[PDB]
């Protein structure tokens, strides 16, 4: 059959190159970190009259500072979700204060490796990587607005602006000219409006678009379908009058 | 919860201005029974530090062990340096007390007091203290159980804080230590006539001076008698 | 055939070593680039780090394990995540048991049999990263190499990651020069600086790019990282 | 302790259970509950432990209606009250025991007929038509056994239970300002909102 | 230690006891015996320290935890009943608490829920906790009614603590008071039982109607 | 003891596991949801290959996790009990602790929860079974409809079908439902569940079967006659002419 | 309160001529204070009688417990269990629950139906075999009703002249008790037929 | 390697059936037939004893009906060896409904149990699923008789009349032209009889290619009597329904 | 029976500024009528700007304050350089206390420090766990001497200017370190009178913005 312990002559795992192909057959995630606030938006997507576009989300709240948007096989994360949120709350407990954004994506990808058939260190507790990637955003009072990309590998980065998903070569390339640490909080958010339409097969209306933002006076907010319908308009508008 | 049906008395040390001194008696009592006199109480480890015992000698077998592979596990893993990074007063102090502090916490006890004394290869003098109740500390003279009541008076006046440390050579430390002892073979019978002294000196390294017997000897008392527990019919 | 012998981690092959523990060799030098030199008394590590983007920032790979000991990775950051607690937990233990800084010598030694006991099993695997373990205890500086095999060599200086043997042959070129230069924590990073350039063939060497690390003598485990290794440059 | 009373009439069960717990003086409250329900047409009394009363309850609840739900009948009142039973069986083996004494009454209406077991919490279970818990029984057995013979209204069994808890607040030192009655018939589980001589 | 908390038309009235001791001198005359579960409940410090302390923050995480989880404001009873169960387990540990948790939310209004270490959760809108409290309930009865406003009633637990702290000697420095409205509580502040005596002993005249 | 793995990563990102699962589905039942204002009613065609059964010592495809909450399934028997199981011992532990009957998303939660479970794991493999869940939240009027499917994923709908040949009776929902109205008359939800059943069963209609749920444990199985008066009305509708 | 006296209870079990008989009382009560007139402690799996008395919570765990043991058994042979084979269940479960904390005294009784030998036999709160055939006794009190039986017994009787034994041995040493009114019950068994004969008694 | 012996023959197919599952479907029907008739007024049990030597005894007639419990029998077809661990798994489950609860099992609930534990072993251990049906026979007097089947992929229903074992389909097709809404047990005994003898892969029928049992309302208590009839028992009724050849 | 439990010797005074706090403890450490040392430091620095000590039994605030420095330790480690504050730690110590009331510890904890506010905090933990804020605790056997003196020359309670004593007082107001000292030193040596669990010598930590300070003055030796 197979196993899980084998590697390929490279010295990198089979299956955790095979999640990286399960991330592109998510959709298309951004998330851009300016001086003021982390906005977070997905696409989620409305293929029939019938599906209930209005009634589900794809932007789940850690805690009360910190946010993700996800790509992937998105039933996974729901388990890496919990599980950070334990820690999140576990933090609030044991010292009374914010959890930082890199400690818990730390914390959170050391579990992401814990797929074997049983081994003398540790515990393993799944067979196989999760088929999913994360933005984690958040803000603490010691390093501010910042955005991290969680693999399923285990290997963390912070970033500034990323894409995930399948469009994520385009609209990462868009976005390193874009990418402004002067850049106001409502405008970060018109130029993740104006991409995401772009990377989009079909057109961008509040009932498959969804903005979200991190302020530091009230932190992970979920914008509402209306407010940033809003701004749609507003966005078709400037940009059909400069054709 | 142990009840103890065996003593060891007497542990007494103090610091000289260039190394310490360590004496005690051999001894295996079976309470007022010297059952035994031929139970080792000072267990040099390594030529730079000895381990005083004091307390219950079941406990002191079990500890006896565990001092032999502290030895032989420091030689694992390291294979030359071995007084630069191994057989150090203040390891075998660490080792031993958190074995101590355990078995004291969980209600089955080592019912010992201990004396580490030592000249440390990599620093100045070492005399550090644990008992079963698990307080430890540091003093400029140490000594445990009945040594602790009667001898360290005794020695505090020779050494009882720094300044009093220059003023005391080899030569006094060595007859305070010897004149210690001598009260304590006196005034407590429980203290064996054979004694083992050590002297761990920063430049000679550990001296230890086997099968010695108190001397200079006490019989004044005898002149004074006058009956303290005879009768007369 | 080939998937005969990289399936199972409990086998071996007529040339005296199994597929996986050459794959896992190669996935060091997939890492990017780092030196380690000392001269005994202090050592150093200079490391190159790279990051993903312009849109990246870096994160970081030089690792703390103690205010004594610590470590830099090449190959595997998942893998790397998982020794370094290894390290971690053994660094807390040394200190609380023993009293001790921990030698190198005796942290390889632990860390190889981990990594034995998982090539002991289905579903357990070979790190696949390799670290440069340093730390100043009694014995000095001191500069390890471990590899996932369980080879540990202490080295005068070494290289691991992508191009080994460019700063290799300037350190065997420069070795008697650097070995002279003791008590120096300057003359060493400067040396550092210079060394990682040999290695370099295909990358920039640029201030933040560049990260260096020390521990020596007068100096308990303090990164130089980001702006600050300019002034080395 | 709280004070249970039972008596199975001809029609129903009435459970007579207590409606104060006095603190002194003073009622710290008058409204506290001593009886939970289990079910549409099982009712249960409690007196013992006033925090190992809800714990037991809240879990021979939950077992029996996941048995109900499971099954697509509710349970008899004979399998509820073996269940029970069963459950105190073990505790009192065990380090801690449930220290609740219960009254269980319950109609079986898929036969039509009333059903009274008290249930020690030692774990002896007991059919009776009249039955109390303490000292109770010494004075009101010889009022039940007098002037109470089988085969009377619910409404002539009201006035009983009057009787029985003005003698025991009476000649008993016990204070626990009466009871409120409830009754567990065929049409189910009612307050009677009245005690002015019921 | 006496500790009350009661329902009346503007929320629940909590009013508790502060004061530390060096001998029978009263060393300090303010501290916490309100534990902040969270910003819309309370749960009261008494009848072991520790136990509350440690327990009631935790308690307060599984509702935090919760309100994210399942985006839902937990309920008074329902964050109350989580701890009795588990408590019954722990107890034979040492643990003991004798409290009120105290909520006013949407759903089922100011509700208080007394529990002590036994899986006791009782009803009731009027409740004192403590060993001063047969005394502080007197007060409290007599003076009883869920139709008195705000001021009045704020005074009524103030003066209820004042009589604990007279006969009792292990309440009285300070009385600190609290009202919990359903966006969480306002303070209403710390009166010292130096002056506020004075005043009360005139003006109530309730064991004091010919001044004692 | 064991623990060798079943779940094997695919290169293609979708498990293998997952997609045979899948048509697990397809092979079983078929079962429709619609949703009123007031209602949600799920619908059940049977298929008996022969028939020696009755209706009433046959378990029924329409299962009870509590009073006012069903789980309603396609696939196969043996692995939808397993899921029911873990939902009655889920609906009373709520219902211990919070002092009140689940909410519908947190069992939908739950269902999907030990599906996604089974496929993260080795020594398990996940369930041949995809449902639909629908109930009523405490203080709530308003239905509720989840589809939970292997992959441990799930979604709220309007309108939804699942099992054998549902292409045909998606379509049909999509040209016969509005979402400016649902509607909010009883008989025309029964109605529209009936035409779609109707199209897929061949013969016979008391092999349709009809669950209606509406609020505070109102969960009712409508009778024979009930069911031939809508029949009747689909004819009449069809055999129109002007 | 008291280990097994709390409810009391009493038991006599008597020999004959293919017929044995064993009675009891129906008193339960709740320390001295008599409570109720019907409590059952004898009961019956088939031809083999098992009577337990002592504490109520006891006698009623034990009885589930032999309920089971014999129906999971009977299902397996496809036969019912034999006064002799259950003489031997009982003492294994018996010192089973001699580590638990049980408060019992059962006592054996029945007629095989295929060897043709009427069968009583005993067991304590030790639970210790007693093989005898004349009376066994058990209960409160057993001290009483062993010097009754052993002068009012004569060996081999037939049913009626068991029943005049039986009943006036246990009513007589009934009467020095307040433990053992609130009314009693005689069974008289043949493995054909059995009669039920309630007597009138005492009480407080 | 442990992985590297593994076959993971328990799996989901491409067809998305499982394997062990459809092999041990096959298995029941290599065995002999099982008929199930219920009427209101009994339950007739009959299943067929395949290969029979003289030297084979007559005097065992309990050897695929089981009595589970002493209102609930089955009987078998497949093995006596799959069928015996989980005879005994529920005869245990029986005990327990017993002792709590104080009066007799459901029908529908007993099977539930037995069918999770076949479903099981095929969704995780790594293990074989047990070859076996049942049709077990079963009195409440919430439903009054019930009669259901379980088969070897955890599924299970109710029946009314059913077959299992060789030659279910034709059987089958017979029984569903003779049954008819009225019942009474002796009218049943014949109907199972005249199929019985028509199922036969050999030639004409006997009684001892047969094992019988009939559920009455008493015959020695109230109500409730299971009757196993035993081969000669069993030869006299074949002449006493008339099919006396 | 056997007890570990005995006595330990040791007073501890926890002093908030409203920009400096100390954190003062004796040396003495004797069990019954002996002295087990003249100079062992009951007194710690956990370091961070949070100093603490346990004072009571030895045994029990030795092994608490090791466990705490491995709390420093992760802390660092895991949450890559990242400071606690003295709250952060009195929560943390709170856990360790409450983690092991099931084997009883006999101490009174205090830690101090100051605030990332910038004004002080001193913290109080009672044996069985639990902790509330404080301005100033003495702590230890000569606690019940010290504090009376202490309410009114530092906290201004009970502490009245001569009028009527009751409407004119010595107010509460800003105090400044030097003089401070001076009340910590005449606290001790007040209590090496009346107690010989306080003797030796006296280590004050002493945490200002401008580090960590130490100072050290002798007592009385018998």
């Amino acid at each position: 059959d197979r196993g899980v312990s084998t590697f390929s002559p490279e010295g990198r795992l089979f299956q955790v190159e095979y999640s990286l192909e399960a991330i592109k057959l998510g959709s298309t995630a951004i998330g851009i970190a300016t001086k003021e606030g982390v906005v977070l938006g997905v696409e989620k997507r409305a293929t029939s009259p019938l599906l209930e576009s209005d009634s589900i989300e794809k932007i789940v709240e850690i805690d009360r500072h910190i946010g993700c948007a996800m790509s992937g096989l998105t039933a996974d994360a729901r388990s890496m979700i919990e599980h950070a949120r334990t820690a999140a709350v576990t933090h609030n407990l044991y010292y009374d204060e914010d959890i930082n954004v890199e400690s818990l994506t730390q914390s959170v990808c050391d579990l992401a490796l814990r797929f074997g058939e049983g081994a003398s260190g540790e515990e393993r507790l799944m067979s196989r990587p999760f088929g999913v990637a994360l933005l984690i955003a958040g803000h603490d009072a010691d390093d501010g607005y910042q955005l991290f990309h969680a693999e399923p590998s285990g290997t963390f980065y912070r970033y500034n602006a990323k894409a995930i998903g399948s469009g994520s070569e385009g609209a990462q390339a868009e976005l390193l000219n874009e990418w402004h640490s002067s850049l106001t909080l409502k405008e970060a958010e018109l130029l993740v409006l104006k991409i995401l339409k772009q990377v989009m097969e079909e057109k961008l209306d509040e009932n498959n678009a969804q903005l979200s933002c991190i302020t530091k006076q009230d932190g992970f907010k979920i914008y509402d379908n209306e407010k940033t319908a809003e701004l749609i308009k507003e966005l078709k508008e400037k940009e059909a009058a400069e054709s | 919860t142990q009840q103890p049906i065996v003593t060891g008395t007497s542990v007494i040390s103090m610091k000289y201005d260039n190394g310490v001194i360590i004496a005690a008696d051999n001894l295996g009592s079976y309470g007022s029974l010297l059952r035994f006199n031929g139970v080792e109480r000072l267990i040099p480890v390594g030529d730079n530090t000895v381990v005083g015992i004091s307390g219950d000698i079941s406990d002191m077998q079990h500890i006896e062990r565990l001092l032999k592979d502290l030895v032989t596990e420091n030689a694992y893993d390291n294979p030359l340096a071995d007084a630069e990074e191994a057989l150090e007063p203040s390891y075998i102090f660490e080792y031993l007390a958190t074995v101590m502090y355990q078995r004291r916490s969980k209600m089955n006890p080592l019912w010992n007091a201990i004396i580490v004394a030592g000249v440390q290869s990599n620093g100045d003098q070492f005399l550090r203290y644990v008992n079963l109740l698990g307080v430890t500390y540091s003093s400029p003279t140490l000594a445990t159980g009945f040594g602790a009541h009667m001898a360290n008076p005794l020695l505090r006046k020779v050494v009882d804080r720094e300044s009093d440390i220059p003023k005391t050579t080899v030569q006094v430390a060595e007859e305070a230590i010897v004149n210690a002892m001598r009260v304590l073979y006196y005034r407590d019978a429980r203290s064996s006539r054979n004694f083992s002294l050590a002297i761990i000196d920063k430049n000679t390294g550990l001296t230890f001076k086997k099968n010695l017997q108190v001397e200079n000897m006490k019989w004044d008392f005898a002149k004074d008698i006058k009956g303290y527990g005879t009768q007369k019919i | 055939f080939r998937n005969n012998y990289d399936g199972d981690t409990v086998t071996f092959s007529p040339t005296g070593r199994l597929f996986q523990v050459e794959y896992a060799l190669e996935a060091i030098k997939q890492g990017s680039v780092t030196v380690g030199l000392r001269s005994n008394t202090h050592a150093v590590l200079v490391a190159l780090k790279r990051n993903a983007d312009e849109l990246s920032s870096y994160q970081k790979k030089i690792i703390k394990c103690d205010e004594h000991m610590g470590l830099s990775l090449a190959g595997l950051a998942p893998d790397a995540r998982v020794l370094s607690n290894y390290l971690r937990q053994q660094c807390n233990y040394s200190s609380l048991v023993f009293n001790r800084k921990l030698a190198v010598e005796r942290a390889g030694h632990l860390l190889c049999d981990k990594a034995q006991k998982n090539t002991q099993s289905y579903g357990g695997r070979p790190y696949g990263v390799g670290l440069l373990i340093i730390g100043y205890d009694k014995s000095g500086a001191h500069l390890l190499e471990f590899q996932p095999s369980g080879n540990v060599t202490e080295l005068y200086g070494t290289a691991i990651g992508a191009r080994s043997q460019g700063a290799k042959t300037y350190l065997e070129r420069t070795l008697d020069t650097f070995i002279k230069i003791d008590g120096n924590p300057d003359e060493l990073i400067k040396a550092g600086v210079e060394a990682i350039s040999q290695s370099l063939r295909d990358e920039s060497l640029t201030v933040d790019n560049l990260s260096i690390a020390i521990v020596g003598k007068d100096t308990p485990f303090t990164i130089y990282d980001g702006e600050a290794v300019a002034k080395y440059i | 302790m709280d004070i249970i009373l039972g008596i199975r009439v001809q029609d129903s069960v009435i459970l007579a259970s207590s409606k104060a717990v006095t603190r002194g003086i003073s009622v710290l409250k008058d409204s506290d509950d001593k009886t939970r329900q289990l079910s549409p047409h099982t009712l249960m009394s409690f007196a013992g432990e006033a925090g190992d009363t809800v714990q037991f309850a809240e879990y021979i609840q939950a077992n029996i209606q996941l048995y109900s739900i499971r099954e697509d009948y509710e349970l008899s009142p004979q399998a509820v009250s073996s269940f029970v039973r069963q459950e105190l069986a073990k505790s009192i083996r065990s380090r801690r025991p449930y220290q609740v004494n219960v009254l269980i009454g319950g109609y079986d209406k898929k036969k039509n007929k009333p059903e009274l077991y008290q249930i020690d919490y030692l774990g002896t279970k007991v059919e009776l038509p009249y039955g109390a818990h303490g000292y109770s029984g010494f004075y009101t057995f010889s009022l039940l056994d007098h002037h109470y013979r089988p085969d009377m209204t619910t409404e002539e069994g009201l006035d009983l239970l009057k009787l029985c808890v003005q003698e025991l607040e009476k000649r008993m030192p016990m204070d626990f300002k009466g009871v409120i009655v409830k009754i567990v018939d065929k049409d189910g589980i009612r307050q009677v909102d009245d005690f002015q001589a019921q | 230690t006496t500790t009350l908390a009661f329902r009346f038309q503007g929320g629940i009235i909590v009013a508790v006891d502060s004061r530390a001791t060096a001998g029978n001198w009263v060393a300090s005359q303010t501290v916490k015996r309100v534990i902040e579960i969270n910003p819309f409940l309370l749960g009261t410090m008494a009848g072991g320290a520790a136990d509350c302390q440690f327990w009631e923050t935790w308690l307060g995480s599984q509702c935090r935890l919760h309100e994210l989880r399942e985006k839902e404001r937990i309920s008074v009873a329902a964050a109350s009943k989580i701890l009795s169960n588990l408590v019954y387990q722990y107890k034979g540990a040492g643990l003991s608490m004798g409290t009120m948790i105290c909520g006013y939310t949407r759903k089922e209004g100011p509700t208080i829920y007394y529990v002590d270490s036994d899986g006791t959760r009782l009803k009731g809108d009027i409740f004192c906790v403590g060993s001063g409290q047969t005394f502080a309930y007197g007060v409290l009865d007599s003076n009883y009614k869920w139709d008195l406003s705000v001021e009045d009633a704020l005074y009524l637990g103030k003066r209820s603590i004042l009589a604990a702290a007279h006969r009792d000697a292990y309440s009285g420095g300070s009385v600190n008071l609290y009202h919990v409205t359903e966006d969480g509580w306002i303070y209403h502040g710390n009166h010292d039982v130096g002056e506020l005596f004075w005043k009360v002993k005139e003006e109530e005249g309730s064991f004091n109607n010919v001044i004692g | 003891g064991y623990d060798r793995a079943l779940s094997i990563f695919s290169p293609d990102g979708h498990i293998f596991q997952v997609e045979y699962a899948l048509e697990a589905v397809k092979r079983g039942t078929c079962a429709v949801g619609v949703k009123g204002k007031n209602c949600v009613v799920l619908g059940c065609e049977r298929r008996s290959t022969l028939k020696l059964q009755d209706t009433r010592i046959t378990p029924s495809k329409v299962s009870k996790i509590d009073s006012h909450v069903v789980l309603s399934f396609s696939g196969l028997n043996a692995d939808s009990r397993i899921l029911i199981e873990k939902a009655r011992v889920e609906a009373q532990s709520h219902r211990l602790t919070l002092e009140d009957p689940v909410t519908v998303e947190y069992l939908t939660r739950y269902v999907a929860g030990v599906q996604q479970r089974y496929t993260q794991s080795g020594g398990v493999r996940p369930f041949g079974v995809s449902t639909l869940i629908a109930g009523f939240d405490p203080r709530d009027d308003e239905p509720k409809l989840y589809q939970t499917e292997p992959s441990g994923i799930y979604s709220s709908w309007s309108a939804q079908t699942i099992g054998r040949n549902s292409k045909t009776v998606r379509e049909f929902l999509e040209k016969n439902y509005d979402r400016k109205e649902p509607p909010a008359t009883v008989e025309e939800c029964v109605k529209l569940t009936v035409r779609s059943l109707l199209e897929v069963v061949q013969t016979g209609a008391k092999n349709i079967e009809i669950t209606v749920v509406k609020p505070d444990s109102d969960i009712v199985a409508l009778s024979s006659e009930e069911i031939n008066q809508y029949v009747t009305q689909i004819e009449q509708e069809k055999q129109e002419q002007q | 309160s008291d280990p097994s006296s709390i409810n009391g209870g009493i038991v006599v079990a008597m020999t004959g001529k293919d017929c044995v008989a064993i009675a009891c009382d129906l008193r339960l009560g709740s320390q001295s204070l008599g409570v109720s007139n019907k409590f059952e402690k004898i009961f019956h799996y088939g031809h083999v009688f098992l009577g337990i008395t002592g504490l109520a919570t006891d006698v009623t765990t034990l009885n589930e417990m032999f309920r089971y043991k014999t129906n999971l058994y009977k299902l397996k042979e496809e036969r019912a269990i034999e006064p002799e084979t259950f003489t031997q269940l009982v003492s294994s479960s018996l010192y089973e629950r001699r580590f638990g904390p049980y408060f019992v005294g059962p006592v054996v009784a029945g007629i095989n139906s295929k060897s043709g030998k009427p069968f009583i036999a005993g067991f304590d709160l030790i639970g210790c075999i007693d093989e005898a055939k004349d009376f066994i006794v058990s209960g409160t009190a057993s001290d009483q009703l062993f010097g009754m039986c052993e002068s009012l017994y004569e060996p081999n009787l037939e049913p009626e002249d068991l029943f005049e034994t039986i009943s006036q041995a246990l009513l007589n040493a009934a009467d020095r008790d307040a433990l053992s009114g609130w009314g009693a019950v005689v069974y008289i068994i043949k493995k054909d037929e059995v009669v039920k004969r309630y007597l009138k008694m005492r009480q407080d | 390697g442990s992985r590297r012996y593994d076959s993971r023959t328990t799996i989901f197919s491409p067809e998305g059936r499982l394997y062990q599952v459809e092999y041990a479907l096959e298995s029941i029907s290599h065995a002999g037939t099982a008929i199930g008739i219920m009427a209101s007024d009994g339950i007739v049990l009959a299943a067929e004893r395949k290969v029979t030597s003289t030297l084979l005894e007559q005097d065992t007639s309990t050897e695929k009906l089981y009595k589970l419990n002493d209102k609930i029998a089955v009987a078998v077809a497949g093995l006596t060896a799959d069928a015996e661990i989980l005879i005994n798994t529920a005869r245990i489950h029986a005990q327990n409904y017993l002792k709590t609860y104080n009066e007799d099992i459901p029908v529908e609930i007993l099977v539930r149990r037995l069918s999770d534990i076949k479903q099981g072993y095929t969704q995780h251990g790594g293990l074989r699923p047990f070859g076996v049906s049942f049709i077990y026979a079963g009195y409440d007097d919430r439903y009054g008789y019930q009669l259901y089947t379980s088969n070897p992929s955890g599924n299970y229903t109710g029946w009314k009349a059913i077959s299992v074992g060789a030659n279910t389909s034709a059987a089958q097709t017979l029984l569903q032209m003779d049954y008819k809404d009225d019942m009474k047990v002796d009218d049943a005994i014949e109907l199972a009889l005249k199929t019985l003898s028509k199922t036969t892969d050999s030639s004409a029928l006997t009684y001892d290619r047969l094992e019988f049992a009939t559920i009455r309302k008493g015959a020695n208590d109230g109500e409730v009597y299971q009757k196993i009839f035993k081969p000669q028992e069993i030869k006299d009724i074949l002449v006493k329904t008339g099919i006396t050849k | 029976q056997f007890n570990p439990y005995g006595d330990n010797g040791g007073t501890i005074l926890g002093i908030a500024g409203e920009d400096f706090a100390v954190l003062a403890g004796d040396t003495r450490n004797i069990t019954d009528y002996s002295i087990n040392s003249r100079y062992e430091p009951k007194v710690f620095d956990c370091g961070d700007n949070i100093v603490m000590s346990a004072n009571g039994f030895a045994a029990d605030g030795d092994a608490l304050v090791k466990r705490f420095k491995n709390s420093v330790k992760w802390y660092h480690f895991d949450h890559n350089d990242k400071k606690l504050s003295i709250n952060s730690a009195a929560r943390n110590i709170q856990h360790l206390l409450y983690g092991k009331r099931f084997f009883p510890y006999y101490v009174h904890t205090i830690i101090a420090g100051l605030d990332e506010d910038g004004k002080g905090a001193v913290y109080s933990f009672d044996p069985v766990g639990s902790y509330e804020r404080e301005q100033c605790r003495a702590g230890g056997a000569a606690a019940s001497l010290i504090m009376p003196f202490l309410d009114n020359q530092v906290n201004f309670k009970n502490q009245y200017e001569p009028g009527t004593n009751g409407k004119v007082k010595k107010p509460l107001k800003y105090l400044s370190v030097e003089e401070v000292i001076k009340l910590v030193r005449d606290s001790f040596t007040s209590a090496t009178e009346r107690h010989i669990q306080v003797g030796d010598g006296l280590e004050i930590l002493i945490v200002t913005k401008d580090g960590v300070r130490k100072e050290f003055y002798e007592l009385k030796r018998d």
